[PDB]
């Protein structure tokens, strides 16, 4: 619930770090 | 009686016209005993459900086909080139998926 | 329930004939008030039914009633320049 | 056009005529002929 | 000035009369919601199963 | 025991007369529950004939009814108890297990019964539109269960003749559903309006029909021509114009005069379904 | 109690409820929002997808 | 309101302002209309079964009870069945009109027709 | 109008179709043009005629004397013109309707109740501020260039 | 012009409208719309 | 608080247990209206001089083994009650 | 028991004749269900030959059929009952 | 007494005003023994609240209408009214008075 | 974990496609 | 699946609204 | 003009020949995919457990 809401930030944040690193 | 046949086979008391239309007979004229009547089946019938547009400039309105209504987009974005008309006729392609210069 | 032929042609009471009759002693047909109240509407429906039955006759100019000759005249192509209200009705029928 | 009238359907005329004919058929037992009376609901329906 | 999210079971009247051209009136709820016309910004009808 | 029972509650229960015949339960169509045998033999082509969907060959030894009532908990920190909030009441689940089907000695196949019970998963095509399956009622003697639907069924076959089952155990579960409104959707709205329990907006509970509009125009013209001399000068001088019309609103019934120009001129009164009420003096 | 009928006409073919239609979405917007539809069907071997 | 049995009293239909007698007339109408006797509603009515042996004679009583409960929601119904000598099955319908707290008499019943 | 498609090809053989309203046609291409001496209704009528759409707008609207569409789609230009005059657009089937944004403009009213057929109701309120939102939001608020030079 | 339609689209709607008209005529005094009511059999027939 | 295997038996008296089962089932209907909340009646399990709590019926199940004319006459009843917060008797203004 | 069985439904069931032989069940290809053994001995190269895929050495003692019907429950607040919508029928296991 | 009838049927002792208003009865007058009275139901009192739409230059407003006794009973404790209304009527605390 | 991170990412992508095609 | 897709979307929304009020 | 996502099991050939300078021919699927050279934009090879 809040645990998973947070886990989701961590996921989205890291996914959007992946995109930053995935791009020229 | 036609009322009984409509109630039994079709389940609706006012569905008797469907029976009468199926036989081309006057309901007020006497049917002889042992005469063959045709009763439509409910399973294979065209649903008589009224079609509406719930969001219209007049609020609500009836439509019979929904092809001669305001929902027909057959002319939206029309480019009068011969090519588009032929593709309207075969498949009804209204919009072009591309416009690229390329 | 009741077939149309009996109610419209034999009984000539299309409404009263259709009222329930089974529960004898306590049914619409056991009280004369039901017969009285539905009498006018049965009469009106029977008159309208007779007019409808006679209607196809009214589109035959030879056999028709004089009220429909002016109605049928436009159907036959007779408008003001060719038609006339003062024409004798036999002449209207023939024309 | 000018199609001749088959039957009368003036709402009020139907009510009044229904009350009158109900009086006629009952042979005077039904005396409520007031068009706005207590029989107005039935006749109006 | 207020925002309202309404998720609710679809009915026939809830299908024909629920368009952004109508004024919504919610009853049996908080006093500041009752008796006020709510302007429908959008309606969505989903169907995942029956 | 019968020495510890509470006679106060026992004596408050209805006394049931023993039937003179052994009774077998069955499943019937809902709305066909109060229909008797309309025919000596079932006709499949016609509906509402009062014949059971499935007739039990043997009665259940026991029937289990289950009912959960759903409350929602809110755990406020540092409170002795949770906060219980009623959410919903839930549906009754009926279960009959270990039902017996036995035709081994008769050498008769059970496959028709199994097919009949299985066919309760298929969507019943209505007019041409596939609809939900048959809504059932479990009837036993004078007792019924509810509007219910078959949810789970299972067969365990132990004997066959020529591959056809002849001895089986049946476990089935029904679920009570909301009672379908026999009242039509339009009738429900009409009877909602009749009791004036719906919202009003100045409109009539019945939108005037075109014939009603014609008759209302007739009545308004009659009253206006009868009372022309008592109308204000600003009304009779617009009625003197032959280019003036009378228009009645379809939803509210307000009667309006439109001058030669075609614009609204004055309000004359109101017209409901039957009478014309002229405006106040 | 819901007795839904859903019929979708696209190109020259129709998808009915109970045939291939899996899910369906809706939108009836006013100004900021538009009207849109998103519906999912079962496409054996992707024939309609082709 | 016009009670069920159409009786022209004093030149007009019997119009009563008491909901108890109107409800009683509704009960009499429900049991005056058999199933199929009404045209528009062929489903409304009591299911009638006459020539059959008296084995499942409680099912008809139960069905009549459910029918009475369904339509007439302003009254409480209990239907009981008894077997008489020759062929008579005696059905007794005990009804109470929930609006009143006492049994209400009707002055039209004592009227001599 | 169909605008997109999606398909999973190997196991879950499922195809997703996406369609949009006819306003998507007006949002198709960017344009550069100029209009002078035309009312809101006339401009909307010409724009709709350019695409074969129908127009539903009772009020004529004010007369625009000089304005240029600079790198804007037809839908965007219509949005700007209707917003600056207090109007709003809507699309049903083929016809686009333009109406006044007034507190009493919903002709028919529909009332529901929480106790029946309602599963979730979330009501929220916020305080107005120019820190958040778009420039148009603060333009609609008190912020505006009150002082201009002719 | 166009051909008028002679049949009524929905006769159950006609019954309901006639009963609502019963309510209208009696000024909110006739509120029975079910088959157990007095006027429903008459209107349906 | 849970009671299991509760006995209902009227087989010898030939009396239907349907009223009791219907009474217990009508414990899921929302009857009481507290403000804008409809909820089933708050209960109390009373035995002699002992009370339990303000409690609500959470779960109930029946197992019927004997019938007369289709009406149950022998059943085993399982029920579970849950204690809730004691309702405020001081209204709000007080 | 044969004294409690509903004879109304028993009489309506078809009567099966005893084959007089100990039949064994088998698994066959579908669209091969309406095929005889066209050849005396199976040819693996040619299809639709009407031979069972697997022949049972011993018949099953009992066979279990299971059919769940997929209904969906909708919980509406302050309602005595949940709303049940038919979703689909389900496969027999 | 009307207090008893209000308590048993309406659950509130001050609800008697409704019962009298439902019967046209002057309470301080005598009710004859065996005379009939009409007592409102609790759950059926809410359907006497007529809701209609009023038009305003601001906007449409749903408005409740009933006899004033039921209006007072429903709004008892000021639960139905929104807190903004209460704050509005107390905004003008300082009241202008005249001096002689 | 990574399975769900990907699922969540795909959910977000499709949710955004919803919004892209939700606004006029 | 869709339930959780929605939950995740709502989590993200409240985390974005959080960020709106988290930053000056 | 099109788009394609391809999750697969990395083999030696699906790493050494799966380059952004290769033309991808995914055969045995939808007709509009078979026969065409799919330009590879990016190739990710994620290692997890085994």
């Amino acid at each position: 619930p809040q645990a998973i809401a947070k886990q989701i930030a961590d996921i989205i944040n890291s996914q959007w770090q992946g995109t930053l690193t995935d791009y020229a | 009686s036609l009322n009984k046949l409509a109630t039994e086979y079709l389940g609706d008391s006012f569905a008797w016209q469907i029976i009468a239309d199926a036989n081309g007979i006057d309901p007020t004229k006497e049917i002889d005993i042992g005469a063959g009547l045709k009763v439509p089946d409910q399973k294979a019938l065209e649903n008589s459900i009224k079609k509406f547009i719930v969001n219209s400039p007049t609020g609500k309105q009836l439509i019979s086909d929904a092809k001669q209504s305001i929902l027909n987009l057959i002319g939206v974005g029309d480019s009068n080139t011969e090519f588009s008309k032929t593709l309207k006729d075969c498949i009804g392609k209204v919009v072009n998926f591309s416009f690229d210069n390329t | 329930s009741k077939d149309a032929f009996t109610a419209w042609n034999v009984d000539r009471r299309p409404i009263y004939s259709r009222m329930p009759k089974e529960q004898v002693g306590t049914s619409y047909h056991d009280y004369i008030a039901t017969d009285w109240l539905t009498a006018y509407w049965d009469k009106i429906f029977i008159e309208c039914y007779d007019k409808l039955e006679d209607l196809p006759r009214q589109f035959d100019p030879l056999q028709c009633d004089e009220e429909y000759l002016d109605f049928l005249a436009p159907l036959c192509g007779w408008t003001a320049p060719y038609w006339s209200g003062d024409y004798p009705p036999e002449s209207k029928r023939v024309l | 056009l000018n199609a001749p009238q088959l039957v009368v359907d003036d709402y009020e005329q139907l009510i009044i005529d229904s009350l009158v004919h109900t009086n006629v058929v009952s042979n005077g037992e039904f005396t409520d002929l007031d068009a706005s009376g207590f029989m107005r609901p039935f006749a109006g329906t | 000035e207020f925002q309202l999210q309404l998720e609710l079971h679809t009915s026939q009247s809830d299908l024909e009369n629920l368009t952004p051209d109508t004024a919504l009136y919610i009853e049996n709820t908080l006093p500041f919601i009752v008796g006020k016309s709510w302007f429908i910004e959008s309606v969505r009808h989903s169907f995942s199963e029956g | 025991s019968k020495f510890l029972k509470n006679r106060a509650v026992v004596n408050g229960l209805p006394v049931i007369k023993n039937p003179g015949k052994y009774q077998h339960c069955y499943l019937i169509e809902y709305e066909d529950s109060t229909n008797v045998k309309q025919t000596p033999t079932e006709n499949k082509n016609k509906q509402q004939q009062g014949f059971p969907v499935y007739l039990f060959m043997m009665n259940p030894e026991n029937i289990t009814y289950n009912l959960p009532i759903n409350y929602q908990e809110i755990a406020i920190p540092f409170t002795a108890k949770n906060q219980l909030n009623y959410s919903n009441g839930g549906n009754i689940v009926m279960t009959m297990s270990n039902l017996i089907l036995d035709t081994m000695d008769e050498k008769r196949s059970l496959q028709p019964l199994i097919d009949r019970l299985i066919a309760l998963r298929e969507p019943t095509v209505k007019k041409g539109l596939k609809s939900h399956p048959k809504i059932l009622a479990f009837k036993w003697g004078s007792n019924t269960f509810a509007p219910c639907v078959l949810t789970n069924i299972s067969f365990d076959v132990t004997r066959w003749i020529d591959g056809y089952p002849t001895k089986a155990r049946v476990n089935m579960s029904l679920k009570e559903i909301q009672k379908p409104s026999s009242d039509s959707k339009a009738l429900e709205e009409a009877k909602k309006k009749v009791k004036v329990e719906t919202v009003q907006n100045g409109n009539l509970k019945k939108t005037l029909s075109e014939k009603q509009l014609i008759d209302g125009v007739k009545r308004v013209t009659e009253y206006l021509k009868k009372n022309i001399s008592f109308q204000p000068r600003t009304i009779q001088n617009i009625l003197s114009d032959p280019k003036s019309v009378i228009k009645i609103d379809k939803d509210t019934g307000q009667v309006s005069l439109f001058n030669g120009n075609g614009e609204f001129a004055a309000l004359v009164g109101t017209y409901n379904g039957d009478i014309f009420s002229p405006s106040r003096q | 109690m819901q007795d839904p009928i859903i019929k979708i006409l696209i190109g020259n073919d129709t998808f009915l409820l109970g045939q291939e239609i899996i899910d369906l979405d809706f939108q009836i917007g006013e100004g900021k929002k538009q009207n849109n539809i998103n519906f999912t069907i079962f496409d054996k071997d992707g024939f309609f997808a082709d | 309101m016009y009670v069920y049995p159409p009786r022209i009293i004093n030149g007009t239909l019997y119009k009563s302002t008491d909901l108890a007698e109107y409800t009683r007339g509704k009960i009499l109408q429900t049991l005056s209309i058999v199933r199929g006797e009404l045209v528009a509603d062929p489903f409304f009515g009591v299911p009638l079964r006459l020539f059959s042996n008296i084995n499942d004679y409680q099912s008809d009583v139960s069905k009549i009870q459910i029918i009475l409960e369904e339509e007439i929601t302003e009254a409480q119904f209990i239907v009981t069945g008894d077997l008489k000598n020759n062929g008579i099955v005696s059905l007794t319908v005990y009804w109470a009109y929930l609006g009143t707290e006492n049994i209400e008499n009707f002055e039209i019943d004592t009227s001599n027709i | 109008l169909h605008t997109g498609t999606k398909h999973n090809a190997i196991i879950s053989d499922t195809t997703t179709f996406t369609g949009q309203s006819v306003n998507w046609v007006l949002n198709r291409r960017v344009k550069n043009t100029r209009y002078t001496g035309v009312t809101l209704k006339g401009l909307a009528a010409t724009i709709t005629r350019q695409y074969g759409l129908d127009l539903d707008m009772s009020e004529e609207g004010e007369m625009i004397e000089n304005i240029s569409q600079v790198s804007q789609t037809d839908w965007q230009f219509l949005e700007k013109m209707t917003a600056i005059q207090g109007f709003g657009m809507r699309t049903v089937g083929k016809v686009l309707q333009i109406y006044k944004i007034t507190v009493n403009a919903k002709k028919l009213n529909y009332t529901i109740s929480v106790v029946d057929n309602v599963k979730s109701l979330i009501v929220t309120d916020q305080a107005q501020t120019d820190a958040t939102g778009s420039s148009q939001k603060i333009e609609h608020y008190g912020g505006r260039m009150t002082t201009v030079v002719d």
